[PDB]
Formats: structure tokens, C-alpha cells, sequence
């Protein structure tokens, strides 16, 4: 969590460092009521950050 | 580093032609010079090691000579499978270096 | 005698670190030198550096020394290349072979090469 603001809007930011098997696009979610995400899917390029 | 100067950079030849490629080292390397062949999209292949030793599996139409600073790769009669880029290389005086390459194309 | 295989091709972002592994099969890495050489498509061969199998000492191309790390992994019979702060000038086919010199036959085996493209 490179930034977190406990707020009504999406005040929380988190970076995921990834090492993907092949570049493309795929979804992201939180199986819990703790956090609600603004975006549904992200794009990935080999190994990097999103 | 030891600078390797290959000559000529480009050559046009026909099947059956005798081809000579020269390699000059910036300082003496005794007999420690290798010759490689490389085709597009492929890895280099060792042809000659230590200036005059023919690598096993390499046809005898390939021969190497020279010592000190001047070296020669001779192809006695060029075959169709011999059109490629050729590189010299010295494993001597920090560090090991290659010539710029000689492209042998079909006339 | 010896077979070498570079890890797979792909993208590295500018300023980030290029990382490659060479796996040796049918032979050990307990002798000789183990080398990386690159070729920018269309152009010539550039020696990157070597690691000496018996004692692990490294020697690097002076123009790359500040950015290059070589290492040996006995547990997988592999050796590796790390190249930091890449730019588009580092796009090339990277080969892993027994370059530099060996105590009985070196550079007789050249990895088929793997293309690394440095791209945003």
C-alpha cells in the first residue's frame, strides 16, 4: 500500500509487483468486504508493477 | 582490449571460388585465434581453433594459418552452405575480442 | 559434448534490469569458463564477460563492467547474467557459451541465443 486514505472515495492506492507468464490483461478483485476496488482488470507486461 | 581487424568486411563469390579472409590483432596473440561461421537467425559455429586446427565435423575445405598479429581463413572452394558471416576471435591480453565480421554473399 | 540453453526471450523496461540464465545439460560446470556474448540483429558479436568455473572469478567487457553481474548456480548447473539500467542500446540476441578460454576446449558450444527487446 504505497498510499492509504481511509475515505468514502477510492483514497487507497496499492502497487502489485508481478512476474507474469505472458503479457496481456486480466482481472483483479478482493474476496472480502474490507476493500472495494475502483478498477476491474489490469494490464501486465512480463514482470513489472501495476 | 586487443582490437581484431578483419578484412574485407564484405565479399561476393560463386560456388567453387577460393576465398581468403584476413584478421589482424593490435598486438601479438601467438597462435591463440579462432574462426567462427554465423548464418542469419543462428548461433555462431566454431570452424578453426588456435589459428590452424580444424574443428571436428568441419569440412577440410576450411583451413587457417598465421601467428603473431596476422591470420588467414581460407575456403579452398566455396560451397552453397558456406555463404554466411565469418568472425575471427582472439582469447588473449584482457580481454577476448572478435573481429567485425566478413559477410560472404552470392555473386 | 556440451549443450547450452538460454532462458526465454522477452521485454525489459528501460532503466530496469535484464536477467538471463543459461542451463548446461549433458555436462557439469565444474571446469572451464562460462560466457555471455550478445549480437544486435544485423551487426557483430560483442563479448560481455565470463566466469571461470573452477574458482568463480569474473572478467567483464570494460564498456559494460559497471552494469554487469555474472554468477554461477551449482545447484541447478546454471550460470546467469544481470545487466542493470538497460536502454534500447541493450536490445540484442544474448548467447551463453564457454567463451574467454578453457583448459581443454572452450567456445565449442554456443547457446542458440535469446532475443531481449528493451521497450516501454
Amino acid at each position: 500500500l504505497n498510499e492509504c486514505v481511509y475515505s468514502s472515495d477510492f483514497g487507497g492506492i496499492a502497487t502489485v509487483k508481478y512476474s507474469a507468464s505472458k503479457s496481456g490483461k486480466c482481472a483483479v478483485h478482493v474476496p472480502s468486504g474490507t476493500a472495494t476496488l475502483k478498477e476491474a482488470a489490469v494490464e501486465l507486461t512480463e514482470q513489472g508493477s501495476a | 582490449d586487443i582490437q581484431m581487424t578483419q578484412s574485407p568486411s564484405s565479399l561476393s563469390a560463386s560456388v567453387g571460388d577460393t576465398v581468403t579472409i584476413t584478421c589482424r590483432a593490435s598486438q601479438s596473440i601467438s597462435s591463440w585465434l579462432a574462426w567462427y561461421q554465423q548464418k542469419p537467425g543462428k548461433a555462431p559455429n566454431l570452424l578453426i581453433y588456435k589459428a590452424s586446427s580444424l574443428q571436428t565435423g568441419v569440412p577440410s575445405r576450411f583451413s587457417g594459418s598465421g601467428s603473431e598479429t596476422h591470420f588467414t581463413l581460407t575456403i579452398s572452394s566455396l560451397q552453397s552452405e558456406d555463404f554466411a558471416t565469418y568472425y575471427c576471435q582472439q582469447y588473449i591480453s584482457r580481454p577476448w575480442t572478435f573481429g567485425q565480421g566478413t559477410k560472404v554473399e552470392i555473386k | 559434448q556440451v549443450q547450452l540453453q538460454e532462458s526465454g526471450p522477452g521485454l525489459v523496461k528501460p532503466s530496469e534490469t535484464l536477467s538471463l540464465t543459461c542451463t548446461v545439460s549433458g555436462g557439469s560446470i565444474s571446469g572451464y569458463y562460462w560466457n555471455w556474448i550478445r549480437q544486435s540483429p544485423g551487426k557483430g558479436l560483442e563479448w560481455i564477460g565470463n566466469m571461470y568455473d573452477s574458482t568463480g572469478d569474473t572478467n567483464y567487457n570494460p564498456s559494460l563492467k559497471s552494469r554487469v553481474t555474472l554468477s554461477i548456480d551449482t545447484s541447478k548447473n546454471q550460470f546467469s547474467m544481470k545487466l542493470n539500467s538497460v536502454t534500447a542500446a541493450d536490445t540484442a540476441v544474448y548467447f551463453c557459451a564457454s567463451g574467454s578460454g578453457d583448459w581443454f576446449g572452450y567456445f565449442y558450444r554456443w547457446g542458440q541465443g535469446v532475443l531481449v527487446t528493451v521497450s516501454s
